[PDB]
């Protein structure tokens, strides 16, 4: 009823950097891609800008897969309720995210990371650091294949507490991201399925502004692990709680031939 | 080769009539020639059953009640998998019991049928081999007759329960009625005694009379001289529960197809409400329930298909999940359990706990019996019968073989080398045999770790409990060699020798000489002779378990500029095919192209998560050599 | 005299909970005497330890509050003194 969104994998899209977020092949909209949704379309209803609010979204309910299809449109429907700020953005007639999202003035982060400037992983020797081929070689062995675009951490320590986020000016990237810290948290060999985050805070007033146009370089914002809190804090974003359901990873391939070498 | 060996020399007799045929592989093995030839597994074969001292009941694929199958229990080597973490902290005294039945709860119907995932149950049973059955009526080792409720797989036949768990039969009730009383009235004392704190006189309603736990609650209650209101399905479940219990008249009984019992409730109660309700139903029924409480009264919510926002809300500790705490006080075993352990053997003993009406389904029918848990078309408690009991009362159980799918499992008490296993398949290998029992690694690299990548994965395993050891040595001479098993034993007896080393230098045969030929050799024709001589040895040959050497489709496809590898991964199978010949263990890997850790040769490279589960099939058999390749497509022609 | 400054917070912010949390050990609270409202309320339950109780005081109760009080969801601790 209210904002639909059209999302455009074409060749040239400015979102076709969507189709470099795959679980077991296929492709999906990133869980933290419906927070950026419903975060524009609460900013479209106040008319302001929506790198201009701060809002809070409270128990994310993620309740399906958008399947993107390259070279297609797909036609989301966002609804929220104009005072007490229950979201749904809906595909069709079928739920895909379900929450509320609160706007504020005010401060809504809690932890202190948007004032952290530097990067504590500094002057550490190559062997207790993860460089992006070895964060992204850990979440591939899970099933969560990510391309370029998505790869943002770009340096963490080997608790995976300290790391460095890039910033590219794509909230759905970075979002992302975030939450890849949350699952850089979690080590194992299942594929996790996130479905429900408890909070999320995203405060692009304390987030660095877009990158300036045609940028090569972009800047690493320090990001945090709060085993304490369970919070991914990192710039102006924070994602508190998430909770994931476990996934039977399924097979890219056909099954494989085993034979007896006699 | 046959007592007339060949005499292929030059200008022989036997060589001569190989230059006829002009074949290009002759191999005279076994007295006659032939060839090596990859002769395809049927997908039939990597389930294929086949006895095993120790079982247990798991799915081979999640959500589905109709894939569940009996696989090797871990329990062949003494312990349970899943010693990782928490479970690492309660150092609970088990006794080994031999299960002779199992009851079929509602909680394995629901983990079974993919209704809850295996991680809403404690976290202690995260990393366990299973996750099907709690309850069990066997023998402990002893000889003793008892029964009990354990952490899972109780759907085994044997398990290792807690002492403070363990009741014993009296000798008026078979096995098979034992069967039946822990886990339904354990929890019916929770939900009443413990929980809803019911005392003489009070006013009970319980939902689902003629559920297992139901008929324990009202047996419960009945003890305590209460007025029980229950909620029963047809005019059947009425009769069995009025049968059953004497003292329970028509008006102690409404309907679950309607939210009439509320009106009726309540001005049979005059307006005071039940004291504690047992609320297994849902929506309108659980509305309709904690709306006929009482003001002290107290509501025991044990339904398992809670709604998202109930989920919520037991996340955001607004309400208590109380759907897991009878699984989650067996983890711990404290002062509130042993409050239900000496309530249920109380009960025992002034008779208010009797045996169930059960249905008896064998071992091979457990499909059908949780099929036949999950329709609850009729009331009685389904009990998986593992073993005959005997007619003596103290008796040593007879050993004897079920027919169960392979699951390969790896003793923790012992040691596992693993040559080569500080690299990308040798530590994501590593941790897959540290799920499956490992708890003594010595990982070994010319180098040790040099990467952050390895660096993590190694303080993973010792937080989760595994004593990890990595050597910066090359096993290629006999010291290196001695060494690497100095360490593994002053660990523990060695268990398991893997060789997962590779060197790779990749030219073409004509501009490779000696130094550069004999690169890939050293990992695989040194490294496998230095490491198959020490397992030939004692102590090593009695303890040793498993020895996989890995190797590569370069043996049976061939590939271009690795004439050196060829050539080593092809002794190395020769060492392997050796071992055989003695009668000792050997596995040898020889895969085409792993993706996690493109086309090549018109072949897609496997994901680990499943090359991990034809290893396992690899390492539970009885071949030496087996080629896992994945196609592309299967081949047209032209 | 007995209470020293670590047995002390700031009711102005929800900082509270690391601090508890920390000082706890992850164990929690065993008794929550509740007042405070909104994400004082939250973070305050989120203390809780496996058995702790939460005893909620507070008068200004929100609208959703109020019906889990109509629908017997939970009990309504604010006026069993009276
Ligand atoms: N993953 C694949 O793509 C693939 C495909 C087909 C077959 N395989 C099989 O799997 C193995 C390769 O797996 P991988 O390369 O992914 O991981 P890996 O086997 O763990 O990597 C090779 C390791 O060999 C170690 N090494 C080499 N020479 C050694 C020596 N003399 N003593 C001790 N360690 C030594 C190296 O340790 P350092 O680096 O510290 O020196 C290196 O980490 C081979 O057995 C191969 O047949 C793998």
């Amino acid at each position: 009823s209210d904002n639909v969104i059209d999302i455009d994998l074409s060749e040239d899209s400015p979102e076709n950097y969507l189709l470099e977020h795959a679980v077991d092949g296929r492709m999906l909209f990133p869980a933290t891609g419906t927070l950026v949704l419903a975060w524009k379309t609460l900013a479209k209803l106040k008319g302001v800008e929506f790198e201009q609010l701060g809002v809070q979204m409270t128990n994310v309910q993620i309740h399906q897969a958008l399947f993107l299809n390259p070279g297609g449109k797909t036609t989301v429907s966002v609804s929220v309720m104009p005072i007490t700020g229950e979201f749904q953005v809906r595909d069709g007639e079928s739920l895909i995210s379900s929450g509320v999202i609160t706007s504020s003035e005010g401060r809504l982060l809690e932890t202190d990371q948007h004032m952290k400037k530097g990067s504590v992983l500094d002057g550490k020797p190559d062997k207790e650091l993860l460089f992006t081929k070895e964060i992204y070689r850990e979440f591939l062995l899970r099933g969560y294949e990510y391309g370029a675009a998505f790869q943002g951490i770009q340096r963490a320590s080997l608790d995976a507490t300290d790391t460095d986020i890039r910033w590219d000016g794509r909230w759905i990237s970075y979002l992302d991201t975030v939450l890849q810290m949350y699952l850089l948290s979690k080590p194992g060999t299942h594929q996790a399925l996130p479905t429900l985050l408890e909070s999320v805070t995203i405060d692009p007033r304390v987030h660095p502004a877009q990158p300036p146009e045609g940028t090569t370089e972009f800047q690493v914002l320090p990001g945090k692990w709060d085993p304490v809190l369970q919070i991914a804090a990192a710039g102006g974003v924070e994602i508190r709680s998430c909770h994931s359901i476990r996934a039977s990873r399924r097979l890219n391939h056909d099954p494989p031939i085993l034979e007896d070498f006699a | 080769a046959g007592p007339n060996p060949p005499k292929i020399s030059a200008d022989s007799a036997d060589f001569k009539e190989l230059v006829r045929k002009d074949l290009a592989y002759n191999v005279f093995k076994n007295g006659k020639w032939g060839t090596y030839r990859g002769f395809v597994i049927s997908d039939a074969d990597r389930q294929k059953e086949r006895p095993s001292e120790y079982v247990y009941a798991d799915w081979l694929s999640a959500g589905d009640m109709s894939s569940l199958r009996w696989f090797d229990s871990p329990l062949k080597t003494g312990h349970n998998n899943g010693m990782l973490g928490s479970k690492m902290a309660h150092k609970l005294e088990t006794e080994t019991c031999s299960v002779y039945y199992a009851g079929l709860n509602l909680r394995d119907i629901i983990l079974a049928n993919g209704t809850i995932q295996r991680d809403i149950l404690p976290e202690e049973t995260f990393f366990k081999e299973g996750v099907l059955g709690v309850e069990f009526s066997g023998r402990n080792s002893s000889g003793k007759r008892v029964m009990g409720l354990c952490p899972p797989p109780a759907l085994a036949t044997t398990v290792k329960c807690p002492v403070s768990s363990l009741w014993s039969v009296p000798d008026q009730w078979t096995l098979e009625e034992a069967a039946t009383v822990p886990l339904a009235y354990a929890t019916a004392y929770y939900c009443l005694v413990s929980e809803g704190g019911v005392q003489k006189g009070a006013t009970v309603f319980i939902h689902a009379g003629a559920s297992v736990v139901g008929q324990a609650s009202i047996a419960v209650a009945l003890s305590y001289n209460c007025e029980i209101f229950t909620l029963t399905k047809n005019s059947d479940e009425t009769a069995l529960l009025k049968s059953m219990y004497p003292q329970l008249n028509d008006r102690n009984f409404c309907s679950s197809e309607d939210c009439s019992f509320e009106k009726y409730i309540r001005k049979e109660t005059k307006g005071s409400g039940v004291d504690v309700v047992i609320n297994t139903l849902r929506g309108k029924f659980l509305k309709a329930s904690r709306r006929l409480l009482s003001k002290k009264g107290k509501f025991v919510d044990i339904g398992f298909k809670v709604d998202s926002n109930t989920q919520i809300a037991y996340y955001t500790r607004e309400h208590p999940d109380l759907r897991f705490q009878l699984d989650a006080l067996l983890e711990s075993q404290g002062p509130e359990w042993t409050r239900l352990f000496d309530l249920v053997q109380a009960g025992i003993h002034s008779g208010v706990v009797k045996p169930l009406k059960r249905a008896v389904y064998s071992m091979d029918k457990i499909v059908d019996a949780f099929k036949t848990v999950e329709a609850e078309r009729e009331a009685g408690k389904i009990v998986i019968k593992i073993r005959d009991e005997e007619r003596q009362k103290v008796c040593p159980t007879p050993r004897t073989s079920f027919p169960a799918i392979h699951r390969t499992c790896f003793h923790p008490d012992k040691s596992h080398i693993l040559v080569g296993g500080m690299g990308g398949m040798g530590l994501e290998t590593a941790h897959w045999m540290v799920l499956r029992g490992a708890k003594k690694l010595i990982l070994t690299s010319r180098y040790g770790i040099t990467t952050g990548y390895q660096a993590r994965k190694i303080a993973f395993f010792k937080q989760l409990g595994v004593e990890v050891e990595v050597l910066a040595l090359s096993v290629n001479t006999r010291k290196a060699a001695d060494k690497v098993f100095e360490h593994a034993l002053k660990m523990g007896p060695v268990g398991g020798i893997f060789n997962m080393a590779m060197v790779l230098y990749n030219d073409d045969f004509l501009k490779m000489n000696r130094e550069q030929f004999l690169k890939p050799l050293e990992s695989k024709i040194t490294m496998t002779m230095l490491l198959d001589d020490k397992s030939r040895e004692k102590p090593v040959r009695d303890t040793l378990d498993h020895f996989v050497m890995f190797s590569s489709l370069i043996v049976s496809g061939g590939h271009l500029g690795q004439a050196n590898y060829a050539f080593g991964s092809t002794v190395l199978e020769k060492i392997c095919e050796r071992r055989k010949r003695d009668g000792l263990p050997v596995t040898t890997p020889q895969w085409a192209s792993i993706a996690d850790v493109t086309i090549i040769c018109r072949k897609y490279p496997q994901r680990f998560f499943n090359v991990l589960s034809v290893f396992d099939f690899m390492m539970s058999s009885d071949n030496v050599v087996t080629i896992s390749y994945v196609l592309v497509e299967k081949s047209m022609g032209v």
